RNA sequence: GGAGGUAUG
RNA sequence: ACCGCAAGGUUGAAACUCAAAGGAAUUGACGGGGACCCGCACAAGCGGUGGAGCAUGUGGUUUAAUUCGAAGCAACGCGAAGAACCUUACCAAAUCUUGACAUCCUUUGACAACUCUAGAGAUAGAGCCUUCCGGACAAAGUGACAGGUGGUGCAUGGUUGUCGUCAGCUCGUGUCGUGAGAUGUUGGGUUAAGUCCCGCAACGAGCGCAACCCUUAAGCUUAGUUGCCAUCAUUAAGUUGGGCACUCUAAGUUGACUGCCGGUGACAAACCGGAGGAAGGUGGGGAUGACGUCAAAUCAUCAUGCCCCUUAUGAUUUGGGCUACACACGUGCUACAAUGGACAAUACAAAGGGCAGCGAAACCGCGAGGUCAAGCAAAUCCCAUAAAGUUGUUCUCAGUUCGGAUUGUAGUCUGCAACUCGACUACAUGAAGCUGGAAUCGCUAGUAAUCGUAGAUCAGCAUGCUACGGUGAAUACGUUCC
RNA sequence: GCGGGGUGGAGCAGUCAGGUAGCUCGUCGGGCUCAUAACCCGAAGGUCGUAGGUUCAAAUCCUGCCCCCGCAA
């Protein structure tokens, strides 16, 4: 029931506490970094492709 | 490594680093120094002298290696493992000499060993007993 | 044995972020912008042989730069098509965007272009084997120090999968100096989805 | 250096 | 039938049944076969788990549901870097059926916000007067259509784990062999390493090893604020006047390469030792994971072939459940105390976060915290007093002044609301537990061990995860065994 | 009708002579193991058929009853 809930979180909700983050391109709630509003997977995808500034795999 | 400040000896520091739990060198330091103070109180003479005599007593000269049934075959103990085992048994059998304070425990342990008594000497003679018993397998 | 993307390994060492902008705070909007641009170029990308786009941003302007080998199909003849792009694209973004078509000759030496080609071939139902063969052939005629190619999935309409790869030359992944251009694509074949990976290594240079 | 005898799936 | 005292010997079929039985050799795998080598594999050591309570995950049972997945090593504090509602996929009730969402035609239109009644809420119902800026917002009829956390991970892409950072896997040409195959890739010697040399029907090359990459360790060049304080005066306080010397910060550079000395060794590679030097023998630590094995995992990140539901397997709200509980397993926390507990004073860090967020000070509150309110988008200000340690005093071996579970009452913060089901505090109570059976785990150095701190997720919730520093060992005989 | 018996799930001691119910195998949980068996560590499981008396004390002695095995009938 993904894309429904995508619409649902992208809507406002009757009170602010119900508001939750999911990644904007993949409707995935968990492992979201709210700076990027990306999940861990898509973070890897894009930072490997070079599409996310700053980022460089470390040590 | 180095010798100790008050007494200038290698063994004392090597023993502190074996009494030491979780890197509390100063706690170990305190209790060993108070033990030397208390063994100067009781049996008045030098703490190093009585200590070195103690380890001369308990520090063994043989050992066994368990191989194959299972033989336990004797072997001549290395001179570093000598002091190693001496200090180890000293501390451990002190800890199970069972009284209030570890300084008292240690004081009594060095005392008994100086007089060739104590659990450490018992372990020594157990070791040599089983060694000579198994001497056939050398 | 579950090996990484070399561009992800090399970013910040010999090749630079395709996105070339700063924001202390607002990645939460600007990165999604970058991605939506990257997606909206489906228009061009469906035929225009676009390898990659770099993006830069300022206070006033966006400055984007799209690399290809058929640039006529994106600039029309005089500018009709770039203007067509500015209209809708700037309508989406709501910010003044200036673009820059840029040419990469030698189109059969570029990873994503090879991948696009072999994908469309395999959708036209050619043979994986001949495809990879002729790709590496033409690349080595263009004079690359190494090519590697791989296709994986239901080859020949087979009931189960395979992974077939070819190489000629040197592909030193663990060398970090090496600027090996990797590309992945897919092919929605009538039986399933063939996944193509391609690798070129066209000699050694540094960004500094 | 090589040859000959002398517990289950 | 013959012979034999006999045991039995000689002679010697068929019905039927199978599509193979078989021989020599090749590649691998295996071996309770052999030789060599290596690895915290043993061994020499240090500390733990299994014993108890608690947290958490899993199995099993139940329940309306206890959503779904992962299940030898390589599932089990794993997906989940956040289950009160939402999330939530499940269950009950109530509701909708071009639909919560997209593309199209047309009526249209700019839109509505924000009120009130009823409803548990979704919801309808009155309004409120919303205004063509032909694209745009907003609805409305429409059938095309959407939608599916529904099945197959044994149809798949992509992503990953593991054998294993082990050092191996292959190829071109040539040659041997009828051929599978072999050589190379084996041998001597060495190396952490198919690392190097030598030799040799092989010559070369590639993927791997290694170095390039990052960090840490010394120095040098530039620069000197928000960072530093030798020089001087000052002030509580490097704070402020002043200097950027020092530290530090961070860009460029130097540095370490068996580079040099001797000995050994096939003179070669290489080893052992030495000098110098901050550092010496891939300096230490990471990142990087070959061909491929396990039809390993994932169709619940996503994408997707085929199959299935489509007035329901789709969609909306409220409430429940994922938090159950006779039990078993795993991972960890707290302790079972004098190397200690309680109280008092006092000292030294690092790495990090911070905008509608970090919340100093002052004040109120015993304490959780509360009022006001400074500074702060950072080397300024806050988070943020680090704790262990040290100095004293006390308690003096007890189920204890140990431990802090459980329960009772009263409160604080968050939030739409803490019964199920948050954390926290104060008081009261004070359980089990005196260092754990058979078994078994981790670790070779600033490690183990122990003490604190920080951060992502996050309104709020961490004994978990990721990261930081402080104190700081024991031992390695050595390869006989697993 | 006569004579013997009934002790954890199976088979046997213990009854003669009253003094804290025992043996082997099994069952349950945990270990080892790739998993199972064996093996190692723990734990349950017995109003001694039952109901009455005697006894300080009952499997034990006495009474009564219900079954089991033979003989018979
Ligand atoms: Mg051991
Ligand atoms: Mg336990
Ligand atoms: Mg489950
Ligand atoms: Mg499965
Ligand atoms: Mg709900
Ligand atoms: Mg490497
Ligand atoms: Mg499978
Ligand atoms: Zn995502």
């Amino acid at each position: 029931a993904k894309t429904s809930m995508v619409a649902k979180q992208q809507k406002k909700q009757k009170y602010a506490v119900r508001e939750y983050t999911r990644c904007e391109r993949c409707g995935r709630p968990h492992s979201v970094y709210r700076k990027f509003k990306l999940c861990r997977i898509c973070f890897r995808e894009l930072a490997y492709k070079g599409q996310i500034p700053g980022v460089r795999k470390s040590w | 490594v180095l010798p100790d400040p008050i007494h200038n000896s290698k063994l004392v520091t090597k023993l502190i680093n074996k009494i030491m739990l979780d890197g509390k060198r100063g706690t170990a330091q305190r209790i060993l120094y108070s033990a030397f103070d208390l063994v100067e109180q009781r049996s008045g003479r030098d703490a190093l002298e009585v200590f070195e005599e103690a380890i001369n007593n308990i520090m063994p000269v043989l050992e066994v290696k368990a191989r194959r049934s299972n033989y336990q075959v004797p072997v001549e103990v290395r001179p570093e493992r000598r002091t190693t085992l001496g200090l180890r048994w000293l501390v451990n059998y002190a800890r199970l000499r069972g009284e209030k304070t570890m300084e008292d425990r240690l004081a009594n342990e060095i005392l008994d060993a100086a007089n060739n008594t104590g659990g450490a000497v018992k372990k020594r003679e157990d070791t040599h007993k089983m060694a000579e018993a198994n001497k056939a397998f050398a | 044995g579950q090996k990484i993307n070399p561009i992800g390994l090399r970013v910040g060492i010999i090749r630079d972020w395709e996105a070339k902008w700063y924001a202390e705070k607002d990645f939460a909007s600007l990165l999604h912008e970058d991605l939506k641009i990257r997606k909206f170029i489906d228009n061009e990308l469906k035929e225009a042989s676009v390898s990659h786009v770099e993006i830069e941003r300022a206070a006033n302007r966006i400055n984007i730069a799209i690399h290809t080998g058929k640039p006529g199909m994106v600039i029309g003849k005089g500018g009709s098509e770039i203007e067509k792009l500015r209209n809708k694209l700037n309508a989406l973004t709501d910010k003044k965007v200036h673009i820059n078509v840029i040419e990469i000759k030698k189109v059969d030496l570029d990873a994503r272009l090879v991948a696009e080609n072999i994908a469309r071939q395999l959708e036209n139902r050619a043979s994986f084997r001949r495809v990879q063969k002729q790709a590496i052939t033409r690349a080595m005629k263009l004079g690359a120090k190494g090519i590697k190619t791989q296709v994986s999935g239901r080859l020949g309409g087979a009931d189960i999968a395979r992974a077939e790869q070819y190489s000629e030359g040197t592909v030193p992944l663990h060398t970090l100096r090496a600027d090996i251009d990797y590309a992945h694509a897919e092919a929605d074949t009538t039986y399933g989805k063939l996944g193509v990976k391609v690798w070129i290594y066209r000699g050694e240079v540094l960004p500094t």
